[PDB]
């Protein structure tokens, strides 16, 4: 017989809402009711009620279990998450909505909102996408769990509320390969390193191929050394990317008191009214102070608040930026531009910048 | 108490990972003694000891991990391991498994309740919803369990297979797309289940120069982050006039200052309001969304449906981060979605030839040119491609583009050319 | 005595005309009387006007001598020329304004013109910036002052008017080198060479400093060979820029038949309205015909007259193309976008697009 | 016709550069048939002879030069020789001499009469006005009669001195500024002049890596192009208000499309007109020039006046054709402008010191760093030096800003660091 292999994912098909199944593709229109509560309205006249929670995405496999009780008794033994990490219940009776969203809350303690509405123009702030930080992962210069916590603990009302007036997405990576989509968002917590690695010589020869660990470094600051069959390091080069510890165990380059968070802000994905952007630094950075990393959440609340009590409707950081300019930006956030914020990444070719990186274009 | 800095972590009104991971060592300790069948009593309890530790040195306790996977698979599972290994033996060994979402992470309750069973036998009780990718993680095993845990995962009632890892096609990934969403401009959930079971095995076994990463975007409001987050980005458009419901924009009018919420906001200009009609230049309009997010009620995209794929999306390394530039400005979305995958099989192909080890296509193209990526998808260069032409003359001449001269003659009897 | 040095040109204010003189650094307001005519007030109460008239560039010690006789009994012995090669005059009765232009007209040929009113918003076409092609340089792919006379007799109206929308700039290089304002004007014409070059090895091994002539590619496609002491050219990656042969008399890249010149549209350098531009390729190739240069010619002449038709007042073509898009731009002048117009010129970094190529900034 | 295919260039309207070539063979041709003192009365005509093969050709017919100058100096003379030697002895040789223009290109007939006398006598009779750079060209001489050329220019009651050409400071150049321009913010014409002056030691001997340009413009107009066509570009600038006349607002008003032609064409939306006052926030203005270019009667720059320096500007060679950066947002130009000098002396000290053979100060700068750069003028780092923060984490530190750890005392230990 043998082991089944090569089977795929279960067909989500067989998993969708009958009411969801039954309207696929048959919508009308939608209508965001209050925070966290969705109403959709089927061509078919059938009407359901996407019901979301803010999640802090490690889930127990006892809460998932919860959460499945809960759907059994409200949504019909249906639910999905998002593609940030927030959970939803699909609820046909309205009269039920909220003793769904006060059962979540008594029962797994996960609050309903998340959501905004473009319509009266009122946001939420959703969940931050993270990744493993120290509860998993081998290369962070930052933890990802703690910071995303201890800034929900402070953000905690926006998540609740529509009170701002444009999308304001935050997302943290625990170092620079940026798993997630960090790199594109209103406010990024990007963690890096500012010491270079010590090249160990033993468990380099042991375990490193070396002409590709040499060809990770981004600026040439490895070489070879043919002598001692290991790796030579110009530190007047390096800049403390981490790649080549990626690449070889025998190249650490942490330092726990020189490790830290830069914050990166004004990315956009969607194309509504302007095209995505990377986002950029302004605060080089910030010392891992856990539990709490106080200067840390202190800057990303500082620079949220700015562009909350200053956008107009619909206006996202970047759009903000877009209109009063750099010079404006950092005198009402109260930050400090440094040399550390010109850039100097040298390999990246200019062309990429004339590369339509973008779905706005005219037929 | 054993863990004071990560108690702070349970004050605070947003939920906490750090009772996620209590209640889950709590619950898997009274399971096993109990008398249930549980390999991995004590492997949360352990993750919270390390994560003590690492919290009061403020660094990682995870070392680089042997290469280690389920029989037959070269991908899915992540080895990882502990410099803490004498003294939290429990952790020692602590390996992810990637477990294949369904499209959309839509589930049923029988779905997820054979998972939680599964995963409470054979690991640590510990889970992400969901990894950044898309994928279901199962955070936490030894190398003897993960083979007779996948055993499990394939025999239950709704099966669950492994997702991708290493240098393999990625688990495909799709916003809602038209199970909710009445602004999809194609079925999202259907090509992401289409191309992960047309293409298992570059899934399974890793056999390219480095990752690739597709994501499914029913619209170019983008919602699963597809341009900065795959290699491969499918997001849907359309080529018609935008739909106007003329009675509706009136019902908005009433309430909604659309001059400067609507009219003002369009990049391009394209929509205009007069008091009574609606009106909208579609061969100006770029199909950015923001007019159609603001009243739908009243406007929805056109009829002739498809996508734009977008080309290169990474992270960072080697060569500078990616939001995906355009590759094919419209290709139809219809099952069973050939000409997507002859431009996928076009490209891995030449990918696989050229590449270098651990080169991304993104910086394929960048170090090969538009001019040769084109040709191997077979499709010709377009104004959509670019934010502006090039800077500079430096322009490469095909031999088939000179007239022929004495000099064209000299270059050919050298050998040159 | 010897021979006596470092003594540099002449004090410029001893080289003025007494009006400009008495009112220096103290001018009220300018108004352009006519085309080629600019009228000047001082706060004192004087008016001078300046006389502007189109000039080859190359000019005859006997065009320079009879430009003086002119110079005399019109604006008391004193002349200027401008940073676009044209000749200015300064008079001060006014009557005699006319015949001034005749005269000109009459003895060196060069028509008044060459001006613009940006306050009514009424420009005019001025002078080619441009080069020596075959007349002096040793590194041309085209003929500047053959070009530039072919372009400005089909151009002449325009000079002579102020038939455009907005301010447009023509400038020409003879290669890659680029010398003038072509890497920056609203339109360019660029020699370059769509052929590898040839290694002279007979010559290469007397003259040419071999390591620094490999240095000195941009896409590194040579490679010092040390057999043998030549240099081997890697066909694959050259683009053909030429800059090889300014550094080696043994690497000729020249062939007639396929040397030409690109097209390049949209450059800008004053800050008015929109930031400053580089010029981009919109016509790969046309070719070198001697005399006339008629499919150049033609795709400048229909480029400038398709933005000239479709322009706001003041909307430089940069600017234009900012409102319609690349995509209307193209079929708008009916050119046609192929593969060379992608960047693809690896070593520039993208860095530069992050650094501010502006004076526009606030305070 | 001896010439058939330049002939067709004296057809046309527009002044004909073979006239002017014709005209100086025949009167240089009839001085030395008069008698006069005329060393190369052949050469204009030679060169139309081998300008006409070359358009036959569609190629140059000029070589490789050999290495000449006058005496005392390395620079301002360019060697040229033509592959046309035995058949057109003429221009076998045929040298360039640049002369330097005075500020602004202003001559009076008597400076300008000389120059042809002392040309007539020692070369073709053909020149530029002008070279693009900004000098005078003397095109067209022999090696033994460029040193008593100079000898006379130098001896000439309105004297003229060699400009610069290859490793070396070139001939500044400036707008005609103070002289006929009410906008000037400075006096661009004595910077010029001054420069020239202060560093005629470096302009006349070649001693840096590559060269240097500097370029002076009175406003941001910038109608030198100093910003794309010099390494250090000065352009004028103000720190204080924009001086309004309202009553000549008011005559603009009258018969000028304000709201179209100038409040909506803003780039910052500063300025606004309601129809009695004219108002402009210039903590918002950017200082583009269009509001006072559009109305030069009622708009003014304001009185704390300066420059703005530019930074790196070149042609494309090696890296890429550069519009200049900003390196100092504000300094001041008054006599003897010792914080220009300053700036100049200490860039060019570095530049010679770390530069590479060829490598110009842009590419420098590109290659060690703004951080450097900046240190090296010992200037503070300004959000006013990018277009916008950078897109990356990827920054360095300095020792010095590192909290000390066990981990820096390695790297001491070590002796890297
Ligand atoms: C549920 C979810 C889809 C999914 O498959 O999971 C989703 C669903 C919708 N998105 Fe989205 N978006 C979802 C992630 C996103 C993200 C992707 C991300 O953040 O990683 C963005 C791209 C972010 C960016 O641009 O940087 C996204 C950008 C949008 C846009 C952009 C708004 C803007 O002004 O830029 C629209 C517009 C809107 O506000 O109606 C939108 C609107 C919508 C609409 C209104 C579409 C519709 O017609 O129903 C859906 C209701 C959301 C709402 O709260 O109003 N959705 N949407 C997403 C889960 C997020 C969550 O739990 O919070
Ligand atoms: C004569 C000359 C100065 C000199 O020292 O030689 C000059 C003189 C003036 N320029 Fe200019 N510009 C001169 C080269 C330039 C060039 C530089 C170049 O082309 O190489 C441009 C920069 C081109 C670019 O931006 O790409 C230049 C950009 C301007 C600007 C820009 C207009 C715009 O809309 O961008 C102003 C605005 C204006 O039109 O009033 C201007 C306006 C002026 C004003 C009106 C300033 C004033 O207050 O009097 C001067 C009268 C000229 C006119 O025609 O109205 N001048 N100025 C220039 C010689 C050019 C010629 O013979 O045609
Ligand atoms: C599990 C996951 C984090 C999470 O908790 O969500 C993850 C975790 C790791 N990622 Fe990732 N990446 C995860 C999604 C991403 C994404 C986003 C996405 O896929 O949607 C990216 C950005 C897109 C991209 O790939 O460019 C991402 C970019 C990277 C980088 C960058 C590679 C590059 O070309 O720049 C590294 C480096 C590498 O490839 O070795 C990396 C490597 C890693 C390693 C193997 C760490 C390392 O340095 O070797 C991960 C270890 C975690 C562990 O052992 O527990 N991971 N990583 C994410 C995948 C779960 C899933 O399958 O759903
Ligand atoms: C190739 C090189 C550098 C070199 O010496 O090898 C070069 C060489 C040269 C020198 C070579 C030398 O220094 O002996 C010559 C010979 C051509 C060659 O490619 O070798 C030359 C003819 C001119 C001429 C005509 C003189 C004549 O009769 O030939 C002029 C006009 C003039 O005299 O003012 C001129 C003014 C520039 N020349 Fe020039 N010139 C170059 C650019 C320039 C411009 C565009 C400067 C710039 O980089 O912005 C100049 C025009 C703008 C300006 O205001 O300076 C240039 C590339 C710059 C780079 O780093 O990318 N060059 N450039
Ligand atoms: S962002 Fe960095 S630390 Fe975080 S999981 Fe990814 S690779 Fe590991
Ligand atoms: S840490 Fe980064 S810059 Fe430093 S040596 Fe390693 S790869 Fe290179
Ligand atoms: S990407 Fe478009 S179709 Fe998909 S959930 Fe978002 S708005 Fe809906
Ligand atoms: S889709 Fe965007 S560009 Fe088109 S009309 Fe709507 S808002 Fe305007
Ligand atoms: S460097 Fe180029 S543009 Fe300048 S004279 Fe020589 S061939 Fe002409
Ligand atoms: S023409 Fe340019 S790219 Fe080709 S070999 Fe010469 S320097 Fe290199
Ligand atoms: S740069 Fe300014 S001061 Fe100089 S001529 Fe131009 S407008 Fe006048
Ligand atoms: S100078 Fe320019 S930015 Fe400033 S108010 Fe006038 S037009 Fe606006």
């Amino acid at each position: 017989e043998g082991v089944k292999t090569d089977f795929g994912p279960p067909y989500f098909r067989d998993l969708l809402h009958p009411v969801i199944a039954k309207n696929y593709g048959k919508w009308k229109y939608h209508e965001v009711v209050k925070p966290g509560v969705i109403k959709r309205v089927a061509e078919s006249g059938d009407v359901i009620y996407v019901v979301r929670f803010g999640t802090p995405r490690l889930l127990s496999i006892y809460t998932v279990r919860e959460l499945c009780d809960i759907a059994d008794k409200y949504s019909d033994g249906y639910l999905r998450w998002t593609s940030r990490n927030n959970v939803e219940f699909f609820v046909t009776d309205e009269s039920k909505i909220d003793d769904l969203i006060n059962e979540v809350q008594e029962r797994v303690g996960f609050p309903c909102g998340g959501t905004w509405d473009a319509v009266k123009g009122e946001y939420g702030l959703s969940n931050i996408v993270h990744t493993q930080g120290w509860i998993h992962c081998h290369t962070p210069a930052i933890d990802a769990s703690g910071i995303v916590k201890a800034v929900m603990d402070e953000l905690y009302e926006y998540f609740t509320d529509h009170k701002l007036p444009a999308m304001c997405r935050i997302s943290l990576a625990c170092c620079a390969n940026m798993c997630g989509a960090v790199h594109a968002s209103d406010i990024a917590i990007v963690g890096i390193h500012r010491t270079p690695p010590i090249p160990n010589d033993e468990a380099i020869r042991k375990t490193c191929e070396i002409p590709s660990t040499v060809a990770a470094c981004p600026t040439g600051a490895l070489k070879p050394d043919m002598k001692n069959k290991t790796i030579k390091v110009d530190v007047e080069k390096c800049m403390y990317c981490g790649n080549c510890y990626t690449m070889c165990p025998g190249m650490p380059l942490f330092d726990p008191e020189n490790d830290g968070a830069a914050i990166m802000v004004g990315g956009k994905l969607s194309e509504a009214r302007r095209m995505p952007e990377l986002s950029k630094v302004v605060v080089p950075w910030v010392p891992n102070e856990p539990p709490r990393w106080p200067t840390l959440v202190k800057y990303v609340k500082q620079i949220l608040e700015a562009w909350a009590a200053n956008a107009n409707k619909h206006e996202r950081l970047i759009e903000w930026v877009d209109r009063i300019g750099w010079e404006r930006f950092f005198e009402l956030t109260g930050l400090e531009f440094t040399q550390h914020l010109i850039d100097d990444y040298r390999i990246t070719p200019y062309f990429y910048s004339e590369f339509r990186a973008s779905t706005q274009f005219k037929w | 108490s054993e863990t004071p800095l990560l108690d702070e972590l349970e004050k605070g009104p947003w939920p906490s990972f750090v009772k996620e991971i209590k209640k889950t060592a709590e619950l898997m300790e009274k399971a096993a003694a109990e008398g249930k069948d549980v390999k991995m009593p004590k492997g949360a309890r352990g993750l919270l000891k390390q994560l003590e530790i690492s919290y009061k040195d403020k660094k990682t306790h995870w070392k680089h991990g042997g290469i280690v996977s389920v029989v037959g698979y070269g991908g899915g599972v992540i080895g990882r391991y502990s410099d803490l290994g004498e003294q939290i033996p429990e952790v020692e060994h602590f390996h992810t498994m990637r477990i294949n979402q369904p499209s959309g992470w839509f589930y049923s309750t029988k779905a997820l309740r054979g998972l939680c069973d599964v995963w409470e036998k054979w690991g640590s009780g510990l889970t992400n919803f969901h990894g950044s990718t898309g994928d279901i993680i199962f955070l936490g095993t030894r190398s003897e369990y993960l083979q007779p845990c996948f055993e499990d995962l394939g025999n239950l009632e709704i099966p669950f297979d492994i997702g991708g890892s290493g240098s393999d096609l990625r688990t495909p990934s799709a916003c809602m797309g038209p199970a909710l969403c009445e602004f999809a401009c194609y079925d999202t959930l259907e090509l992401c289940y289409d191309l992960t079971m047309t293409y298992q095995d570059e899934l399974h076994r890793p056999m390219w120069p480095y990752k690739f990463k597709i994501k499914c975007a029913g619209c170019p409001n983008d919602c699963v982050a597809s341009k900065a987050r795959s290699d491969f980005a499918i997001i849907g458009t359309w080529k018609d006039d935008i739909k106007v419901d003329q009675e509706a924009v009136k019902e908005y009018a009433s309430w909604m200052d659309i001059e400067n919420e609507v009219v003002k906001l369009c990049p391009t200009g394209a929509i205009k309001w007069d008091g009574k009609e609606l009106t909208i230049d579609n061969r100006e309009c770029v199909r950015c969304m923001h007019c159609i997010n603001k009243m739908p009620k009243a406007l929805k995209p056109g009829d002739e449906r498809g996508a734009t794929i977008l080309i290169g999306g990474k992270a960072p390394f080697v060569e500078g981060a990616v939001i995906g530039w355009v590759a094919v400005p419209f290709v139809e979305v219809e099952k069973p979605y050939d000409e997507i995958k002859e431009i996928l099989e076009a490209i891995w192909d030449w990918w696989d030839e050229e590449g270098k080890f651990r080169e991304r296509i993104g910086e394929l193209i960048w170090r090969k040119g538009m001019r040769e990526f084109l040709k191997v998808i077979g499709r010709e260069a377009d104004v959509r491609m670019v934010k502006a032409p090039r800077n500079n003359p430096f322009m490469f001449f095909e031999k088939d583009e000179l007239k022929p001269s004495a000099y064209t003659e000299e270059l050919k009897k050298r050998g040159m050319w």
